[PDB]
RNA sequence: GCGGGGUGGAGCAGCCUGGUAGCUCGUCGGGCUCAUAACCCGAAGGUCGUCGGUUCAAAUCCGGCCCCCGCAACCA
RNA sequence: CCGAGGGUAGGGCCCGUGACUGGGGCGAAGUCGUAACAAGGUAGCUGUACCGGAAGGUGCGGCUGGAU
RNA sequence: UGGGAGAGGGUGGUGGAAUUCCCGGAGUAGCGGUGAAAUGCGCAGAUACCGGGAGGAACGCCGAUGGCGAAGGCAGCCAC
RNA sequence: CGAUGUCGGCUCGUCGCAUCCUGGGGCUGAAGAAGGUCCCAAGGGUUGGGCUGUUCGCCCAUUAAAGCGGCACGCGAGCUG
RNA sequence: GAAUGCCGGCAUGAGUAACGAUAAAGAGGGUGAGAAUCCCUCUCGCCGUAAGCCCAAGGGUUCCUACGCAAUGGUCGUCAGCGUAGGGUUAGGCGGGACCUAAGGUGAAGCCGAAAGGCGUAGCCGAAGGGCAGCCGGUUAAUAUUCCGGCCCUUCCCGCAGGUGCGAUGGGGGGACGCUCUAGGCUAGGGGGACCGGAGCCAUGGACGAGCCCGGCCAGAAGCGCAGGGUGGGAGGUAGGCAAAUCCGCCUCCCAACAAGCUCUGCGUGGUGGGGAAGCCCGGGUGACAACCCCCCGAAGCCAGGGAGCCAAGAAAAGCCUCUAAGCACAACCUGCGGGAACCCGUACCGCAAACCGACACAGGUGGGCGGGUGCAAGAGCACUCAGGCGCGCGGGAGAACCCUCGCCAAGGAACUCUGCAAGUUGGCCCCGUAACUUCGGGAGAAGGGGUGCUCCCUGGGGUGAUGAGCCCCGGGGAGCCGCAGUGAACAGGCUCUGGCGACUGUUUACCAAAAACACAGCUCUCUGCGAACUCGUAAGAGGAGGUAUAGGGAGCGACGCUUGCCCGGUGCCGGAAGGUCAAGGGGAGGGGUGCAAGCCCCGAACCGAAGCCCCGGUGAACGGCGGCCGUAACUAUAACGGUCCUAAGGUAGCGAAAUUCCUUGUCGGGUAAGUUCCGACCUGCACGAAAAGCGUAACGACCGGAGCGCUGUCUCGGCGAGGG
RNA sequence: GAGCUAGCCCUGGCCAGGGUGAAGCUGGGGUGAGACCCAGUGGAGGCCCGAACCGGUGGGGGAUGCAAACCCCUCGGAUGA
RNA sequence: UGGUUCGUGGAGCCAUGGGGGAAUCUGGGCGGACCACCGCCUAAGGCUAAGUACUCCGGGUGACCGAUAGCGCACCAGUAC
């Protein structure tokens, strides 16, 4: 339930800020957290490689289970939900009867003070991963393996998620969070239930300043440079495209597809995605 | 105003220092020809 | 300056490839209707902007003149 | 001290008027169509939405004050 | 206090018919549509038939001149 | 073209006369007053404002009159821009 | 003899401009061959959030002293940051190293590249970050937390005693963190004292005083006192912290919980060691047995790793504590005490500048700390002033024009000019009061007005203390006094009405453009299923991202509001297993050369044969495009209506002589005495139009227009005065 | 050659004083409970005024300069991109 | 594809990045596409003086210079700046 502000300033009128409601616990789990080498978009090459990166505030990285594998059968209690900068989801903090402490994603409707357990016979419940082909087709989940023992690579965005829709042989099939039906392989663990903080795509960054604050620098457009700097560079006044529009390097930007022809993996893509 | 020469010896020593030099091809090749020239000092003197 | 045009009453084909001008509308006479329109059957009307030339023969090809649009008239 | 009123500054209400603009009423014999009254020739009316030279048309839902 | 009828309302769950689309099969020269047609779709294999899949929406018979609500209005089934 | 800096304004003027006013005249379809036209005449004078970058032009209020040109469309080693 | 030739010399301009901030000078005395310029004294002026003091960088003997004046110094020079010579920089505690890690750099392993080389985990290097033991005073011409004095402390080595399962580059804890706001108690610093110490002073009309002037402290171990920070104790199980673990993590159990205790800082006190003024006398000596106390103001600094809220979610490693492991328990480590040991480099001086960066002793540039007092509402603002430091390295006269900076002005008041350019006006505080419109915040300091000093009297509340006095802080009422004037000097908005453009705060052409341009939140399209797309790279490898479609790349548009129409024929993109074309390769009908021949060698048709192109579709917030002629109504005029040619389709809503209208100063209305601009309308829009967005929009703007009020030397129209030339 | 300048990375530092007064919280009120209203508290913000610091708007001077971009008056930002 | 005079040319020869891939003398390469004949030569391992190139160094000699010449430097020069 996102916040809003009275319009006391220009900025505030739009401006709003997450409700953090869900959030337990303020400041992170220090054996969990690692330092997070700002880059600002340069390469080892000293190069800018992604335009418009840099000055953001800084961030301590927390170290995130995406392989729920690693401790099959061993409960683990749900002991708070933290802010993570480096994500849109939210974090949930783990004490396994074990002992052992472990980040994973905060699940919508996930409580604290729960349990939550990963294994070929977990409950169908909230919050725990299983490998694709025991979880019943139809289910929504999260944090998918794109392939057996490789991590958690699909749906770990705030309120993304993946349903299961069937299976054929030692593979079942997926619709992604963008629409794609895909067939993943049944040994891949997946997390239950959608990803939480759903309200996430709901936020006014409100001004240019919060831009600036998540590391994100001004980015200016292609009309308004020369030609020696973009294909829509220069122009007496203003000036439309006047070609297709392109990209700074020469490539056209309203269509053209890049994914690779060849690709190994378009034997398992089923549908590309919709919409 | 503000001008270009703006001096630091730690600048000064690890840009065209000695050791700077003969890291490199150019820079190698810098301090052979200032020797076959004769040059008094291969390299900025900079007292530290 | 460059380019395209002028032909029955209105708007357009024919000109490039010389001989023969055609389409819709309108106009005239007749039908249907109680009557009008619509509709149906028939018909008339154009020497092709003008003068000169080529030719056996010019709407048609070449030249001048009249006219109509369209483009240009830049560095100053 | 108060004090008629004069002066400076800013408000409120009404009245007349104003290039131009909006529809309205009325006007013996203008132009275009034919929406409605018969199932009026697509039953009509309706609130709303969108559209159209014009009456209107169409979608959605409602009413019979609709025929057979 | 003891009972009854009901599409009264809200939440969640779920069941079948139908249409569209997707894939496999089999199959051929038309399908569709109208007052009559054309547009459209079809040898790039449509229409018609069978099997699988996805999805949304509305609930056939019961159903009635019926029932419920203050009105607007309420119809598969189950539970709260 | 091994450089002769543009329009307009401001400043400072100076000359020409094909004369706007002032002085002297002839003719008048000149009664007077006031005009028309032409001749002589360059001594002096020839306003302030609204608009526009403007020169010009239109307008307001006056005036004896609100003249027209030349001086590298006078004048940026004098100013403005 | 010429090449705006080359090198050098010497002219011309010319005794000309200038001699570098307008903070400012004058006299006496001295030195000396020589003095506006050097030394001393008295008087005058300037800075004083500095133009004073202290660090850092950079500079590198410029520091101190003697002796010098050729050149350097914009003049002079006896003087100097100049010449010559001598002297001067002292550390276990300050800074750096023998400690740690950050970006980055490097790089056993490993990967990659014609060569050169490029990557790369560990590890290593890398600091103004972490960690770590010295404070006060004295002394030299010149160094001082370095020498000396006083009082403290750290580490290493060996020894003694007491204690313990001792032991680590391995495990764990800790170190360890943001932004704003902020409590309590202190310290720095400051104000006052009718108290304490002091050489003195009585003037020129008065005062021998509760008079004037000066000063009234700094450091310190243990112990104690005040204020804070940090911190539960025990037991059982244990599968996790890549061996182990008695530590940490997880579970249960029992006690203590705004406490207390233990520990750790700050402040006060503290044995003791130092300091100690004005004035006088020659840096010294005296004052002086100097005194060293009370009250108030009080930090942004300290306690500190404090508290609270918020989102944008805020280094690492070592020292340090703990756990164990090999090994070892004759050890080893922990504690207390003693003796010994403790290396290298910096240390002068300048340091907002005459010693650094600007060719100069250059009005420019340069990071950190301290930065006193009074009054003005506050303050680092402003005026004066303390400590301290200066008068800016050519002077003396004169009193023109003209130039610069400045002061004033009769009557008028924008008549100036492209334009109120410039300069006036307004100006802080307190109180009264404040419109359209609006996104309900705003517009707003709107506009406009009153008050403002000093004296006497009465009184309300707060801090400290005690609840009282005292000092200090916010106030209210009554009566008066004076001047032209009471924020009496200095610092301190002119206002309003209405358009255009851009929502807004922001950004830009360093050195002619700060804007309407860029950016911007927001909207849409499109690409991307992750070894993503894209980007840099020959590559390895990186960014993307330790991210995963609520995400990332690209593009246009640009808050918000209401909206964004028709065309897919052409170009782009997307879809399409048919057809057409199509290269190498396959195929080899059929020819050729040569040989006696077997054979070797060459050419070579049909046919099969990818992408691309053709072809069939889709697609506009893709590139783009959105008609002509003629006729028609019962006055005229004009056409709702009609005819016909063309097109892929013929411009919709809205707006319009516009940042766009050529003819144009269109026409009409408003405003003016008068209006090529302005504002409101009209619509024959040369040549608006809907994300190269269309039409509006409160708020905002050193943006560009128009008008008005206020006020003025801008002007009629100039005059006088000041200072630097 | 990034000791100027541009961007980014790491690590530190700086921003007098005054003004306005968001959410929340407390109490009151209101209702079936609510929304909401009022007062107090609070101290938000690419908020407002103005030094340091960062700028460079208009004008004047300077133009073989003090200066190969300076000086004076004035003006913008100043808790933030 | 490179080398040769050889730029696709009748294009051999020598070399070789890709593909296919033998033989040991009755074997193999060459004589400018190719074939016959006639000849030359023995590939896929290595080494090898001398004659040749150069002048930092030393000496000798000039119809070479004679301080603006001759080396940038006759001299404390790759210095000062
Ligand atoms: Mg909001
Ligand atoms: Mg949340
Ligand atoms: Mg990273
Ligand atoms: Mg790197
Ligand atoms: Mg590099
Ligand atoms: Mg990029
Ligand atoms: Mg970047
Ligand atoms: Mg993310
Ligand atoms: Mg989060
Ligand atoms: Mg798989
Ligand atoms: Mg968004
Ligand atoms: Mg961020
Ligand atoms: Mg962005
Ligand atoms: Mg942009
Ligand atoms: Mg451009
Ligand atoms: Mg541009
Ligand atoms: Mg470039
Ligand atoms: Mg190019
Ligand atoms: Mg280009
Ligand atoms: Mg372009
Ligand atoms: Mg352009
Ligand atoms: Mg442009
Ligand atoms: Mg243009
Ligand atoms: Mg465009
Ligand atoms: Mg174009
Ligand atoms: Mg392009
Ligand atoms: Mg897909
Ligand atoms: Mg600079
Ligand atoms: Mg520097
Ligand atoms: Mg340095
Ligand atoms: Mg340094
Ligand atoms: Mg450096
Ligand atoms: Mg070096
Ligand atoms: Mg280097
Ligand atoms: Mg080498
Ligand atoms: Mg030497
Ligand atoms: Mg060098
Ligand atoms: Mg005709
Ligand atoms: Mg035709
Ligand atoms: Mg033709
Ligand atoms: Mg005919
Ligand atoms: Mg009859
Ligand atoms: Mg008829
Ligand atoms: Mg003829
Ligand atoms: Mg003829
Ligand atoms: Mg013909
Ligand atoms: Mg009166
Ligand atoms: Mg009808
Ligand atoms: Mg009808
Ligand atoms: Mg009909
Ligand atoms: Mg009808
Ligand atoms: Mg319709
Ligand atoms: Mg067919
Ligand atoms: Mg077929
Ligand atoms: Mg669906
Ligand atoms: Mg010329
Ligand atoms: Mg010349
Ligand atoms: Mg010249
Ligand atoms: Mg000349
Ligand atoms: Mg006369
Ligand atoms: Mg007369
Ligand atoms: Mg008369
Ligand atoms: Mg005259
Ligand atoms: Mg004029
Ligand atoms: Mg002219
Ligand atoms: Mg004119
Ligand atoms: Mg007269
Ligand atoms: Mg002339
Ligand atoms: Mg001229
Ligand atoms: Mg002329
Ligand atoms: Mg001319
Ligand atoms: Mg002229
Ligand atoms: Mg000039
Ligand atoms: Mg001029
Ligand atoms: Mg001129
Ligand atoms: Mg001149
Ligand atoms: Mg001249
Ligand atoms: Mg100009
Ligand atoms: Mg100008
Ligand atoms: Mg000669
Ligand atoms: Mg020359
Ligand atoms: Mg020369
Ligand atoms: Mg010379
Ligand atoms: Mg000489
Ligand atoms: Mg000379
Ligand atoms: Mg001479
Ligand atoms: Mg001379
Ligand atoms: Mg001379
Ligand atoms: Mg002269
Ligand atoms: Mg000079
Ligand atoms: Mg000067
Ligand atoms: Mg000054
Ligand atoms: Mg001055
Ligand atoms: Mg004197
Ligand atoms: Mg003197
Ligand atoms: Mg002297
Ligand atoms: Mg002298
Ligand atoms: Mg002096
Ligand atoms: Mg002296
Ligand atoms: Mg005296
Ligand atoms: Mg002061
Ligand atoms: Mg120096
Ligand atoms: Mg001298
Ligand atoms: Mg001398
Ligand atoms: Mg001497
Ligand atoms: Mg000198
Ligand atoms: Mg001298
Ligand atoms: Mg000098
Ligand atoms: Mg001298
Ligand atoms: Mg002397
Ligand atoms: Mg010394
Ligand atoms: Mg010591
Ligand atoms: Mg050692
Ligand atoms: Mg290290
Ligand atoms: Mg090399
Ligand atoms: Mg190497
Ligand atoms: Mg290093
Ligand atoms: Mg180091
Ligand atoms: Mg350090
Ligand atoms: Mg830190
Ligand atoms: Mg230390
Ligand atoms: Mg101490
Ligand atoms: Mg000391
Ligand atoms: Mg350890
Ligand atoms: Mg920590
Ligand atoms: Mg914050
Ligand atoms: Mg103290
Ligand atoms: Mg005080
Ligand atoms: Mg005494
Ligand atoms: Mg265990
Ligand atoms: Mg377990
Ligand atoms: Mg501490
Ligand atoms: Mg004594
Ligand atoms: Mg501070
Ligand atoms: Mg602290
Ligand atoms: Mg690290
Ligand atoms: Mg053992
Ligand atoms: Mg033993
Ligand atoms: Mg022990
Ligand atoms: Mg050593
Ligand atoms: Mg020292
Ligand atoms: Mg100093
Ligand atoms: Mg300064
Ligand atoms: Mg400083
Ligand atoms: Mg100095
Ligand atoms: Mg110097
Ligand atoms: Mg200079
Ligand atoms: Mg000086
Ligand atoms: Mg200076
Ligand atoms: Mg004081
Ligand atoms: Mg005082
Ligand atoms: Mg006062
Ligand atoms: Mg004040
Ligand atoms: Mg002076
Ligand atoms: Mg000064
Ligand atoms: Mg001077
Ligand atoms: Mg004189
Ligand atoms: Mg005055
Ligand atoms: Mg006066
Ligand atoms: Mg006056
Ligand atoms: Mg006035
Ligand atoms: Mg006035
Ligand atoms: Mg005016
Ligand atoms: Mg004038
Ligand atoms: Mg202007
Ligand atoms: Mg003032
Ligand atoms: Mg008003
Ligand atoms: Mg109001
Ligand atoms: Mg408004
Ligand atoms: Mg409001
Ligand atoms: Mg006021
Ligand atoms: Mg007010
Ligand atoms: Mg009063
Ligand atoms: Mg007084
Ligand atoms: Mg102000
Ligand atoms: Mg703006
Ligand atoms: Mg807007
Ligand atoms: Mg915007
Ligand atoms: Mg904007
Ligand atoms: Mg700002
Ligand atoms: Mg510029
Ligand atoms: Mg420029
Ligand atoms: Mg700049
Ligand atoms: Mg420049
Ligand atoms: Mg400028
Ligand atoms: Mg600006
Ligand atoms: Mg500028
Ligand atoms: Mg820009
Ligand atoms: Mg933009
Ligand atoms: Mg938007
Ligand atoms: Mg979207
Ligand atoms: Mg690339
Ligand atoms: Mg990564
Ligand atoms: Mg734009
Ligand atoms: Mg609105
Ligand atoms: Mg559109
Ligand atoms: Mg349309
Ligand atoms: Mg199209
Ligand atoms: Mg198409
Ligand atoms: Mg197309
Ligand atoms: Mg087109
Ligand atoms: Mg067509
Ligand atoms: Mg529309
Ligand atoms: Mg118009
Ligand atoms: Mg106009
Ligand atoms: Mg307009
Ligand atoms: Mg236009
Ligand atoms: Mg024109
Ligand atoms: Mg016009
Ligand atoms: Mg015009
Ligand atoms: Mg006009
Ligand atoms: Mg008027
Ligand atoms: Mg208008
Ligand atoms: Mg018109
Ligand atoms: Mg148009
Ligand atoms: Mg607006
Ligand atoms: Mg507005
Ligand atoms: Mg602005
Ligand atoms: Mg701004
Ligand atoms: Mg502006
Ligand atoms: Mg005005
Ligand atoms: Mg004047
Ligand atoms: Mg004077
Ligand atoms: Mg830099
Ligand atoms: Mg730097
Ligand atoms: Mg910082
Ligand atoms: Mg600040
Ligand atoms: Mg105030
Ligand atoms: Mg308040
Ligand atoms: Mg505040
Ligand atoms: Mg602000
Ligand atoms: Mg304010
Ligand atoms: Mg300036
Ligand atoms: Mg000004
Ligand atoms: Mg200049
Ligand atoms: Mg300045
Ligand atoms: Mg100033
Ligand atoms: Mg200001
Ligand atoms: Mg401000
Ligand atoms: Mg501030
Ligand atoms: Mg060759
Ligand atoms: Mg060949
Ligand atoms: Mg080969
Ligand atoms: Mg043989
Ligand atoms: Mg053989
Ligand atoms: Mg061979
Ligand atoms: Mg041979
Ligand atoms: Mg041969
Ligand atoms: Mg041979
Ligand atoms: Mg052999
Ligand atoms: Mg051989
Ligand atoms: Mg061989
Ligand atoms: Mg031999
Ligand atoms: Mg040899
Ligand atoms: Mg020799
Ligand atoms: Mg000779
Ligand atoms: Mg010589
Ligand atoms: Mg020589
Ligand atoms: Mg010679
Ligand atoms: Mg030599
Ligand atoms: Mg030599
Ligand atoms: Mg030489
Ligand atoms: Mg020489
Ligand atoms: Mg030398
Ligand atoms: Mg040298």
């Amino acid at each position: 339930a996102v916040k809003k502000f009275k319009p006391y300033t220009p900025s505030r009128r739009f401006m709003t800020v997450a409700d953090f409601s869900e959030i337990t616990k303020t400041e992170p789990e220090k054996s969990l957290v690692k330092p997070l080498k700002k880059t600002g978009g340069r390469n080892n090459q000293g190069r800018i490689t992604v335009r418009f990166r840099g000055g953001g505030h800084k961030r301590l990285y927390r170290i995130i289970d995406f392989k729920r594998w690693d401790k099959v059968g061993i409960p683990a209690k749900v002991a708070a939900i933290e802010y993570d900068p480096n994500r849109s989801a939210r974090i949930a903090l783990l004490h396994y009867v074990d002992g052992e402490k472990r980040y994973i994603i905060a699940p919508d409707g996930l409580q604290v003070g729960q349990q939550v357990v990963a294994g070929p016979d977990a409950p169908i419940q909230v919050g725990n991963a299983l490998p694709l082909r025991f979880i019943p087709v139809g289910t929504v989940v999260h944090a998918v393996e794109l392939e057996p023992k490789k991590g958690a690579k699909l749906a770990r965005a705030a309120g993304t998620s993946a349903q299961i829709q069937g299976r054929e042989g030692d593979y079942v099939i997926l619709r992604l969070p963008s629409g794609e039906l895909r067939k993943v392989h049944g040994e891949c663990y997946a997390t239950v239930g959608a990803v939480g903080n759903a309200d996430h795509k709901n936020i006014v960054l409100g001004k240019a300043g919060r831009s600036r604050w998540l590391g994100r620098r001004p980015h200016v457009r292609g009309a308004a440079m020369n030609p020696v700097d973009h294909p829509h560079g220069g122009g007496e006044g203003r000036a439309p495209r006047g070609r297709p529009p392109a990209s700074p390097w020469g490539w056209q930007t309203k269509g053209l597809k890049t994914r690779k022809r060849r690709k190994p993996s378009s034997r398992f893509i089923i549908a590309r995605r919709k919409k | 105003m503000k001008r270009t020469w703006q001096p630091n010896r730690r600048k000064r020593a690890k840009t065209h220092g000695f050791r700077a030099r003969m890291r490199t091809p150019g820079g190698r090749k810098v301090l052979k020809r200032r020797r076959q020239k004769g040059r008094w000092r291969l390299t900025p003197a900079v007292r530290k």
